[PDB]
């Protein structure tokens, strides 16, 4: 019926026909298999690390080269299996394939299309691992974002090519707060990507149903790793990404990742190399950490047209290799003392705390600000943004100054009382949900307070929240500028007239 | 190169790492330092050997990466390691970390093929002696005091105008001082050290010293390794009598180095695994830098901070490696003036009481009493209404605007960047004219007058100017 | 939502249908690239009888 | 069984043996040895023996002494060394010493064995395989070749 | 509810990929029976040949 | 260790029975880093420090029996 012609096709595939070869192996004796660790003999010297396709098409890479002793591994079943197995060699590792296509495709770590997708959107083949770009190759992009908090701007803004490390708290969110993240970046629908591995299949399941509850969904594309995800897998993801990711940076499109459990490619160098009965740094994993993310963690490239090659080469594609790098921090007790956390702590351009102890007496985001330190900031903070970003780390001393009034029972001040009112009642201002985007024409609502009488004005937080969101309704009522306004972003008077007007609609707002 | 003709060696016996499982020409074996250069893959391989140990199977390593090759080789030896084209013509052209021409062929002056191995001179040899040093900073190597051909802890956090000031450095190390005026550096940014280069632009002085980076990326060996090819450089200008200074990028990047380095080893390492010897690395590092006999050796001491370590023993180290304390105030750049970093906690060690006696005892030592004068006059005469506080204390805080503005100078640095022209100062106008000036003599002299204004006849003649 | 599932199963039996349908031609061609690959000789005549 | 051990003996082996010309003359020498901890009473005596001169005596001793005096006092070396535990290494190596020296060959594919000494390839072998006559492969013959192109075939049936 | 049917399209045509993987099967058997009908010593020595 | 020589097992062919090198001067075993192993000097005395060539005495200290190691 209809696909039989699809077997003379195939026939026509298999047109190609077929002959046997090398006479002479061309192929091993995997001497002692051991739970896929090979004990392993004949056709020695070679590329080392080379992916030997094996039975199966277990492709074995083993870098290992003792002089004239081999074993060998890959990710998968050897349990049945045994030792002395002529030695099936693929000359190495391979490239999965290489190009922009996947957008939010989906698919195992592999990229087999694990969804079922069967889709393949990417060209050719992408081998792992790479380097970043040269002087100028990258070169400071400056793109900031809101991120669902008005205040995940408003801390410190960016640009594309950084890292910034955030601390984070298990079963507090801090992987759904970790997910809350995502809002404008769905929304954004730019480039972007994530890995997980030892992944879990409920998350999985259900974090699909946000997937398509994000609108995008398909804004950015994850291949995904599972618990059985090998400790060499594990190790692998990031090294994968580069592969096409690529075809975003060498694009001179953003590139941008996200890695997340990288403990996972730790211990899993770990139960390699006490596995490998290899001494390895403390916590029995190899330090390689350094050169692990440093091949691992230099790849981040601003864009920069010293980037001349990226993409066609130049042509041009002479232009700006863009690679905005992700960063996932998080520890029991979040320790530092790791020195993957030490280490590693050094290389991030930037270093969020997040603080159990919001969401933990509930507020909802949690997180510990200046003891989260980014080094990128508010330059990306535009010229309003840029503005109106001032008195944060204030109130952090103000509000946390005037708590350390209450040190002494009855101790307080009027002007301290002030200093809660900006300390405390401007800290009864922020919040930001379990699930919050953030406006960047909130850009405007934040700065009202000041620039409004905000800071009086409905200083309720009954008619903070309340009447504010009754503001929400003067806007409602009148928002017909912030077209220009998100359209502009940026700090001009002519503007801050229609901000006290504004307020003015605000006392209609209430 | 040496030799290494003849491709020697023979197999790499265990491929695992850069460090040599290796059969050499098994009778031969080098100094482990004394290279091996192989062919690696295309690229033609080299490995000082790591070990020594015979049958030519001992360890010789590289920055670099082994996978893909066979376990059987030849590598030829290179008889050297060390020796890399070296001298003072490196000056402004850009060497790589391996001194290859870094930019467009940057061409850090081809030199002898020289070994890095330039180290300690005799006692006497560079100055069994002490030699002193300024340069005239407008308000500051009156400030401090200094020893020459050496190097002194900086610490200070922003807003330098470190390449400002630099500029003032080659306004001073290149032009206010002649000795030649050479640095390096590693593991920065990649467009912002091509920012460095316009930077370099910005002093353009760049020629004094060749651009020679490493780009933290680079692997531990390739991050830690310029510096005694560099004393095949100041194997030049030290021992080329146009004395060697040159300034002094990154320890953490060294600190860290070391770690990795001797965790590498997998040795018994120094504590937390660091380089055992890092420190007498360091006995060899002030070892090298003298103010000598052949021209002074001198270096910028600024360290990338080993995490700016508490008790540090680098700074453990790098105290008595500062003959100078440091300290840079984004208050004074608050205060913002030419002026704009913290004199607090920065001075020479022995300057005010004795060895200047007086002069800094006098000028310097009294002169930090009207450091508790402003700063009790200022500070404390602030804390209420001063009306309290004797004029005085309000000429401590004329100290402040009067005085701290006559600091607020022109730079040579900022000649050579804002064109505010600044110049070698004379510490005398200091001694005397900022000293009795500051203290009792034309106090009416404004704090503008003295504000951005330099020596006390540009401040206290710009108090002609008022 | 609900109702398009009940269509797409339709359509999957229809599959089914013509899959039965497709056994023969699988048997034929499968008879066919058996001689093509055979690459040697065909003999036709022993019958494999592949539905 | 390191044989790396008795890589240094092979390495004596042709060296001295074959410099003693004993790489012949002690491949009967050694075809004795292994011949003597061949003998299983000799295995079951083998290890007992504290003094390594008790193994050397009653081993040369026992089997007869058909090693060199170059294996009688290298007895000593090996013996004494302990080394001597393992006999076949450096017999296979020392196989290897005069073989490797000697090494032309051949391996049959698809094919019963071959092993037709080629110094160069194709060299005696497209000479054997021409020169077959065997031309049978009888052990891998048929169904190991046509198996092998078959083989690459359903490789393409890979594609079901 | 139209993906659904959709997937019904890459999920039917898949098995359509199915039966067709199933097919070259039974055909492979087909290709066993063309070593069995129609093998030739004589294509052996078209191997003998290849030398 | 011992097999290394497979020369002087070479030797030791015979040079297993033929022997006699006991002298102040075997050779310097294995040298990295001024620990080498090291021959001849068969009894030395304490730590016996031995005048090094081009070098000072050189001391080892418990007899390291097969190749003495040396400071
Ligand atoms: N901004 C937030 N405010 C309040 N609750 C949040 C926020 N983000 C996530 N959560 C809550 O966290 C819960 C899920 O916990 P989750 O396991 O994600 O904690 P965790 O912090 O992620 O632990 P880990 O980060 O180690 O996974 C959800 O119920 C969600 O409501």
């Amino acid at each position: 019926q209809l696909n039989s012609t699809e077997i003379s096709e195939l026939i026509k595939q298999r047109i190609a026909q077929f002959n046997v070869v090398s006479e002479a192996h061309n192929e091993g004796t995997i001497v002692s298999v051991s739970d896929g660790v090979i004990r392993i003999h004949g056709l020695a010297d070679a590329m080392q690390g080379e992916m030997i396709s094996l039975p199966g098409n277990r492709y074995a890479i083993a870098l290992n080269l003792e002089r004239d002793s081999v074993g060998a591994v890959v990710m998968g079943p050897y349990a049945d299996l045994a030792e002395g197995m002529k030695v099936k060699a693929t000359g190495r590792i391979l490239e999965v394939p290489v190009g922009r296509g996947l957008l939010g495709r989906v698919v195992n770590t592999l990229g087999a299309p694990i969804d079922g997708k069967g889709p393949l959107d990417h060209d050719g083949f992408s081998a792992v691992e790479a380097i970043a770009p040269g002087v100028i190759e990258r070169q400071s992009v400056d793109q900031p974002v809101q991120t669902g908090y008005k205040a995940v701007d408003s801390m410190i803004p960016i640009g594309r090519g950084q890292r910034e490390l955030i601390i984070g708290d298990r079963q507090t969110g801090k992987t759904a707060l970790a997910i809350d993240a995502i809002i404008n970046q769905r929304d954004s629908g730019i480039k972007a990507i994530y890995v997980a591995i030892g992944q879990k299949a409920s998350t999985i399941s259900n974090v699909v149903r946000k997937l398509e509850e994000h609108g995008a969904l398909a804004n950015t594309i994850v291949v995904v790793a599972t618990a059985s995800e090998s400790a060499a897998l594990q190790y692998l993801a990031p090294y994968a990404g580069a592969a096409m990711g690529e075809y975003f940076r060498d694009r001179g499109e953003d590139a941008l990742i996200i890695y997340d459990d990288l403990s996972k490619q730790a211990v899993a160098y770990r139960q390699i190399s006490l596995l490998l009965r290899r001494p390895p740094g403390r916590e029995a994993f190899p330090g390689d950490v350094f050169y692990l993310h440093s091949r691992l963690l230099e790849r981040a490239a601003r864009v920069n047209a010293e980037y001349v090659e990226a993409f066609t080469k130049g042509e041009v594609k002479g232009k700006t290799g863009s690679l905005t790098a992700l960063p996932i921090i998080e520890t029991q007790a979040g320790d530092v003392s790791a020195f993957v956390p030490t280490n590693v702590i050094s290389i991030t351009d930037g270093q969020i705390f997040l603080e159990t102890n919001l969401f933990n007496a509930g507020i909802r985001p949690a997180v510990n600000p200046g003891i989260s330190v980014s080094r990128v900031g508010g330059a990306a903070q535009t010229k309003i943004m840029k503005k109106l970003s001032g008195g944060i780390r204030t109130a952090l001393a103000q509000y946390r100054e005037l708590a350390a009034f209450s040190q002494f029972a009855s101790d307080l001040d009027d002007a301290t009382r002030n200093q809660l009112d900006h300390g405390q009642k401007v800290t009864e201002l922020l919040k930001q949900k379990q699930y919050a985007p953030m406006s960047v024409a909130q850009q405007s609502l934040v700065l009202f307070a000041a620039e409004r009488g905000y800071l009086a004005d409905v200083e309720l937080s009954k008619i903070g929240s309340f009447e504010a969101a009754l503001l929400a309704y003067v806007d409602r009522d009148h928002a017909p500028l912030m077209q220009e306004i998100n359209q502009t972003g940026g700090y001009n008077d002519e503007i801050e007239g229609k901000l006290k007007g504004i307020l003015d609609s605000f006392k209609a707002t209430q | 190169h040496h030799h290494h003709h003849g491709m020697a060696t023979g197999k790499i016996v265990q491929v695992i790492g850069a460090v040599v499982d290796v059969e050499f020409p098994q009778d031969a074996v080098p100094r482990v330092y004394d290279a091996l250069e192989v062919q690696n893959g295309n690229e033609r391989l080299v490995l000082e050997v790591q070990q020594q140990l015979g049958g030519g199977i001992v360890r010789t390593i590289a920055m670099g990466s082994s996978d893909g090759l066979r376990r059987g080789l030849d590598v030829k030896d290179l008889e050297h390691p060390i020796e890399v084209p070296v001298g003072k013509a490196t000056l402004g052209r850009i060497m790589n970390v391996l001194g290859e021409p870094v930019d467009m062929k940057g061409e850090i002056g081809e030199e002898e093929r020289w070994a890095i191995h330039r180290a300690a001179p005799s006692y006497e040899e560079l100055s069994n002696s002490q030699e002193l040093l300024e340069t005239g900073i407008k308000v500051i190597d009156l400030m401090a005091p200094f020893a020459k051909g050496g190097k002194v802890g900086l610490f200070g956090g922003a807003g330098v105008g470190k390449t400002v000031n630099m500029m003032e450095l080659i306004r001073n190390i290149a032009i206010e001082h002649s000795g030649y005026s050479v640095f390096a550096g590693v593991g920065e940014r990649t467009r912002e050290g091509n920012d460095f280069y316009h930077e370099m632009t910005d002093s353009n002085v760049i020629d004094k010293v060749s651009l020679v980076y490493g780009q933290m990326n680079e692997p531990p060996g390739n991050r830690l390794r310029v510096a005694l090819t560099g004393l095949t450089m100041a194997e030049k200008f030290r021992d080329e009598g146009r004395d060697v200074l040159l300034f002094v990028d990154n320890i953490y990047r060294y600190t860290l180095a070391g770690t990795e380095v001797s965790a590498l080893l997998g040795r018994m390492p120094s504590a937390v695994g660091y380089q055992p010897t890092l420190a007498e690395e360091m006995g060899v590092l002030q070892e090298r830098i003298t103010s000598t006999k052949t021209g002074s050796i001198t270096s910028v001491q600024a360290v990338y901070v080993p995490a700016d370590d508490l008790t540090d023993p680098s700074p453990a180290t790098t105290f008595a490696h500062l003959d100078a304390t440091v300290v840079l105030s984004r208050q004074i750049a608050s205060l913002g003036i030419y002026p704009a970093v913290d004199p607090l906690d920065s001075t020479s060690r022995q300057l005010d009481p004795l060895v200047v006696g007086q002069e800094h005892y006098d000028t310097a030592r009294g002169v930090q009493s009207i450091l508790q004068r402003y700063q009790e006059l200022k500070d404390i005469i602030a804390i209420l209404g001063m009306d309290e506080l004797s004029e005085e204390d309000k000429l401590v805080v004329a100290r402040a605007r009067k005085i701290q503005r006559f600091l607020s100078q022109p730079f040579f640095v900022a000649e050579v960047f804002t064109g505010s022209p600044g110049k070698y100062v004379s510490l005398k106008d200091t001694i005397r004219g900022f000293k009795g000036i500051m203290e009792g003599e034309y106090d009416h002299l404004p704090e503008q007058a003295f504000y951005m204004v330099g020596s006390i006849e540009e401040a206290v003649e710009k108090a002609k100017k008022l | 939502q609900a109702e398009i599932e009940a269509e797409r199963k339709r359509a999957r039996e229809e599959l089914r249908k013509q899959v039965a349908i497709l056994a023969v031609a699988g048997a034929e061609k499968i008879i066919e690239r058996s001689v093509d690959e055979a690459a040697n000789s065909d003999i036709v005549d022993k019958l494999v009888a592949e539905l | 069984e390191f044989i790396t051990v008795a890589r240094p003996y092979a390495k004596a082996a042709f060296d001295f043996a074959v410099e003693h010309q004993s790489v012949e003359r002690w491949q009967d020498m050694l075809a004795f040895a292994a011949e003597v901890t061949k003998n299983e009473q000799m295995a079951e005596l083998l290890s007992g023996a504290l003094a390594p001169e008790t193994l050397a005596e009653s081993f040369i001793a026992v089997a007869g002494e058909q090693l060199d005096e170059n294996g009688q006092n290298l007895i000593r070396v090996m013996a004494e060394n302990g080394r001597l535990n393992a006999l076949p290494d450096v017999l296979e190596q020392f196989i290897h010493l005069r073989a490797v020296s000697e090494a032309t060959a051949e391996v049959d594919v698809i094919s019963a064995a071959a092993l037709s000494e080629q110094q160069l390839a194709k060299i005696s072998a497209a000479m054997e395989k021409r020169l077959s006559r065997k031309v049978k492969l009888n052990a891998k013959i048929d169904k190991s070749v046509m198996a092998g192109v078959i083989i690459r075939a359903g490789d393409m049936v890979i594609d079901g």
